[PDB]
């Protein structure tokens, strides 16, 4: 399950993930309606659902 | 275009 970044991310908080527009994200617990978690960069973190899109 | 607001008091490790 991926998505792609539609706008960059800097994280603020210990747990965001950073990444930049673009970027692919490889979901890891989507249970939250409005913050995903998943892996970009050789890290996990969390992330806004409305920072990203699915891809195929 | 432009970035939606973050709304931190809704993250699950809240």
């Amino acid at each position: 399950t991926y998505v792609q970044a539609l706008f960059d991310f800097d994280p603020q908080e210990d747990g965001e993930l950073g990444f930049r527009r673009g970027d692919f994200i490889h979901v890891m617990d989507n249970s939250d309606p409005n913050w995903w978690k998943g892996a970009c960069h050789g890290q996990t973190g969390m992330f806004p659902r409305n920072y990203v899109t699915a891809v195929n | 275009i432009q970035p939606p607001p973050v709304n931190r008091n809704l993250k699950p490790d809240r």
